[PDB]
């Protein structure tokens, strides 16, 4: 991408943020391992919001509300903001986090709230 | 490892900057708005989002309330300040707070609480070991490779000018003219009035300031210019609104900055932004003017106009005396020149003595920064 | 990155399309 | 006109269909060389002034 | 409790749609007419009945006369509601609404008596332990699928246009016009008198429309298609009558839905609908425009006549700046959008927290649906 | 003596017009104009293709109704043509040609408007001279004081502006684009909460005469919902002009307190009061004293009753506690923008003011912006 | 299983094709348009 080398600024925090996304995904496989689940690709994998509820599962030690059913655009957005509901009741905190954010699929939107429940399930 | 990489985070009016030490460039910049929705939510389940800071509030423009947190270079509103600077550390960064010191920047003339008050959020609440606190126009300095020479930092906020001669700045000089770049906003707003284009809502200032910042420039010739614009309709441009509308700029393009240079068209009685330097100037000492005129540096946003450049150089050429050259050092790059030579403030070796530790802060309190910092 | 450059005065992020005017 | 056909009148549709398949074809290839080429030439022109 | 499913009903102005909640379709589809005894003689039919409720008023046309509870989605007769509901939850879903919740559909812009006079019948003479009442162009966007774009909704009472731009609704930008299919069918009426059939009692009145639901079609060109008319008998189509002869409505089937586009051949001096969507549009703010137009989304039974998009797609991109992108999303099974979404608020998690629950309505009285219902 | 000019003010709703020196215009009618909806049946009837002032207000039911001016600005200049020669010929019966024209304008407007109404009014009606002024400046002048400032709301343009000792400050000026007709659809719109339905163009004239006759601000809005929502004895009875009683009850004060809300139509500009605080807080330190205690309000729209102890409890609110608030409301105040107009026609001085024709003739229509303010 | 339901499916499946054909060309009409627009700038720049 020409694009993305015209400029100084964002090339390089590219350059540092795909080192961070493969950080993160080997650190979210080990937590996923005893499930049988795996994260191929860190942004798509997370667009439903299961995968995300099955981590904050794992992670926490105590049962989550189950997702609801269904397929269309609403659902996702339900699963995202239950997990998102939880984080937000165990005290720690997330601003400019928004279910359409993690729906739309914003990179650094995604990374930093990996990066905040890495730091704050510690 | 031992030392580790201190991130520098550039506060002002229009933008925030933020990148590690040794980095050419910052790791992210951004705008320093705060914006919550004026309307109320209809569908059950989307998610709640009290809140919009930084390019998720400009992306959703036309459903918020945007704010500002930072008035003429003065944060009015704290609590959007713990906004921004977690979204800084914990989004755009993603790096721990606790583990690295931090260095900011602000405005020369400013009220005292101001740095208190950034010391004691950065020390109770973020838990940052080390913090310094510097001047902006100091920085361009550094930025720019000269250790001899006046600045003049004009961003969104305040237009200040500092001469510093050989690495001893005069206090008695320093100058903080109140103009900047929003009130030439509110006056492109003013004068788009009179072609029959309205803006008026929070969410279309944003509108205005990227006309402002694509077809705008400063005449050489104020009158000649008037004249020609008069004449023919060579010099007219059109903007392409978002919703598909076209509008004709025509003769606004060179009277918005010039406010800058004739401060009366805003109704203030201030002297224009040449009159400024060359005020600067000749309240320094006799034997340091020749060395100031050949050293005249230009930093901040509100100076990336085209031929800003000439036009002060034959201001100050028609001002100053006849028989000495006059040279401004424009850097294609000045808009980051305050970011940039704080990156070199922090990675000299005798700068590690110069950070408020903890335990200073802890054994006398957030005034320690009238003692540690300039 | 600082470290290497001799001169910040002399540095480009993006081409800028500076002198367009005229 | 009195006299007409059904199917005559629906083959001719046909006709019409892949002819309009077959044109939103070549546009798009059309427009595929098209970029492509803006695109090297802008990039050259970048480097040069550089 | 996940065996207590709720009941989804929506009260159109010329058909209820009911059925559970989590399904893809309806159960029950029937008209709302109440059938009266005719005053020439006593019936043949019926004893101690005092009216017919249904498609069994419906059948027997020829010794009653038909009333419509809902006239411009306004309830004029409380009671024929109570006689719709009774016959919707006692002969067509067969289930006690004792032990069900209920959803109900509503028009934007009501008398605000409407929503409380629904709510204490519904509480007083069902017992039904929760409820809510929601907006019919609210659950449309939710059958779509998409959180952004315009709705312009069409039944057979009333007209609507409202914009939401992810999730927030705006209030101030929604548009309410008095035009549907019962006009629709009177100018039928009016438009069918010339050419020898003459059409007026109510049983009439059902034949006309049942002739308007499988004839009638939206011309692209007014003008253009007139003039093929005129030129020829291709367009012509018959039509059988109950009683065994052949009507022939040649040139009129496709004036009956140009009184959509043209207000004026009613007499009224209204717009029509693509004029009331891009004022709709012209309402919002200028960011989110752009959204609205890639979004438009059709709804209601009157939105059936064939040709309907692409005329209004031209309409609009008639109307619209030419940079802007225009397309309109007609779904197949529109027609029962506004009951397909209802089944989907009733599936999600957040939605049990939105019921009114019998208690709350003790203490609070009828008022309580302004609080909790928007 | 010199021949008196012709004071016309051009409001967004009613155009008032007089001679100079009088102290009340002597036409006044609204700047409507309307035209024909339905076929005419009957053969050897008039034939007249506009209805123009009043006369297209006696006749609603066949006729579409449309305003020349809106927000302040001249969208149809055919209708603008055909206003004021019924105003000139018929409702004065005097001769243009030899009568100084005085002409008023909103503070902030599209330029070119000015140029259009010059070159208009010397082209077509062969004034001898003309001349533009700003509606707050003539209310200034027939409020009698030198230094105050003038708030106005008509029908099109609300706007502020301060004046000390006769010297306007510009950048201070203040315009705000809710005024009358934005209260009307407001009113509609929720006169549509009651089951009352109107739509047409002749019914806004309706909902506007309902809006002049039952509608007042209230000093404490949340206390009167509580007592409307308590009683009932608020509630009034109106009669439609086919005989039906409607009852208009909670909707008379909610339709004038979004004068000071405008959340209720959803813009997020701020009300009245803080517009004017915030006029006073654009000028310098040393003028505030003398515009506290000389706010003067001004237009019709400023005639709810209960406006000013209201404008003076919010200014009082925002203003520091040692400065006292003084709201001048005269009781003709709806005429003001005409007065002081017949006033500055009759000044000595004034007679240097006016743009000649042959001025005119020599520099073209935008001789306008150097002569008139 | 006859050739006429596959004449309707044939000529369904070359409609809904056709349809995308334009759909994607005229997205990439628009980015054409935009990129000569940034291009012939530069070239003038350079001169
Ligand atoms: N390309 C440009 N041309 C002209 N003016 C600009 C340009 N970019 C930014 N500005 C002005 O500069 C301001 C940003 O300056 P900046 O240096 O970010 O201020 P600070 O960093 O002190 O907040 C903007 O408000 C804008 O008005
Ligand atoms: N197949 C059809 N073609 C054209 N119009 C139809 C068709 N079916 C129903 N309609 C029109 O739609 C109306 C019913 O609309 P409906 O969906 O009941 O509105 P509501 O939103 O009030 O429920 C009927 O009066 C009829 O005029
Ligand atoms: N007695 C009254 N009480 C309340 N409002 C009034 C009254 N008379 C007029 N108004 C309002 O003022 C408006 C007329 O203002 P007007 O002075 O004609 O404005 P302008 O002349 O500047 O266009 C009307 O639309 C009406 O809403």
């Amino acid at each position: 991408a020409r694009l993305f080398e015209r400029s100084r600024i964002k090339a390089l925090a590219d350059e540092r943020e795909v080192v961070q996304k493969k950080t993160f995904t080997k650190w979210v496989n080990s937590h996923l391992a005893r499930v049988s689940c795996r994260i191929t690709d860190l942004y798509k994998d997370l667009r439903d919001g299961r995968m995300l509820i099955k981590l904050l599962e794992v992670l926490s030690g105590e049962m989550l509300p189950k997702p609801t059913k269904g397929k269309m655009r609403i659902h996702c957005l339900e699963n995202v903001d239950k997990a998102l509901q939880f984080l937000k009741e165990q005290r720690v905190h997330l601003e400019n986090m928004g279910s359409h954010d993690i729906v739309d699929g914003n990179h650094r939107l995604v990374l930093g709230l990996i990066w905040t429940i890495i730091l704050r399930f510690q | 490892d031992d030392d580790i990489a201190a991130l520098v985070v550039d506060n002002g009016s229009g933008m925030c900057k933020a990148g590690f030490a040794g980095d050419d460039a910052p790791r992210a910049v951004f705008p320093s708005i705060v914006g919550r929705p004026r309307h109320q939510g209809v569908m059950v389940g989307m998610g709640q989002k009290d809140s919009y800071v930084g390019d998720e509030a400009q992306s959703k423009r036309g459903i918020l309330t945007l704010k500002y947190p930072i008035e003429h270079g003065i944060v009015t509103n704290w609590d959007d300040m713990e906004k921004i600077w977690h979204h800084t550390f914990y989004n755009e960064l993603r790096v721990a707070p606790e583990e690295h010191p931090v260095l900011l920047t602000e405005a020369p003339l400013n009220p005292k609480a101001n740095r208190e008050k950034m010391t004691q959020i950065m020390f109770e609440t973020f838990n940052t070991p080390a913090m310094y606190v510097a001047i902006q126009a100091v920085l361009s300095l550094y930025a720019s490779g000269r250790t001899t020479g006046i600045v003049m930092d004009s961003g969104d906020g305040v237009t200040h000018t500092v001469p510093i001669y050989e690495g001893y700045a005069l206090p008695h000089a320093i100058l903080r003219l109140d103009l900047a770049g929003r009130d030439l906003t509110d006056y492109l707003m003013k004068i788009l009035t009179e072609r029959g284009y309205s803006f008026t809502t929070t969410a279309e200032r944003e509108i205005v300031r990227d006309i402002k910042e694509k077809l705008c420039y400063v005449a050489l010739d104020f009158e000649q210019e008037m004249a020609t614009a008069a004449s023919s309709s060579s010099l007219e441009k059109s903007y392409e609104l978002p919703d598909g509308q076209v509008i004709t700029i025509g003769n606004e393009r060179f009277r918005c900055p010039e406010a800058l240079f004739q401060p009366s068209f805003l109704g203030m009685e201030s002297c224009g932004i040449h009159e400024t330097t060359f005020n600067s100037i000749m309240k320094c000492d006799v034997d340091i003017r020749k060395d100031l005129y050949a050293n005249t540096v230009l930093s901040g946003g509100t100076t990336m106009y085209p031929g800003i450049a000439d036009r002060m150089q034959k201001e100050i050429t028609a001002l100053a005396p006849s028989t000495m050259k006059i040279k401004i050092i424009a850097p294609p790059e000045r808009k980051y020149s305050v970011w940039i030579g704080g990156s070199i403030l922090a990675s000299l070796s005798t700068f590690q003595q110069m950070w408020i530790s903890k335990q200073e802060y802890d054994e006398s309190g957030p005034s320690i920064v009238h003692r540690k910092c300039f | 990155a600082i470290l290497d450059i001799e001169r910040p005065d002399l540095m480009i992020y993006e081409p800028h399309f500076t002198y367009s005017l005229l | 006109m009195a006299g007409i056909t059904t199917i005559e009148a629906v083959k001719r549709k046909i006709q019409v269909l892949q002819q309009q398949a077959d044109d939103a074809e070549e546009r798009a290839e059309r427009l595929q060389r098209e970029v492509e080429g803006e695109r090297r030439a802008r990039e050259q022109a970048e480097a040069e002034v550089a």
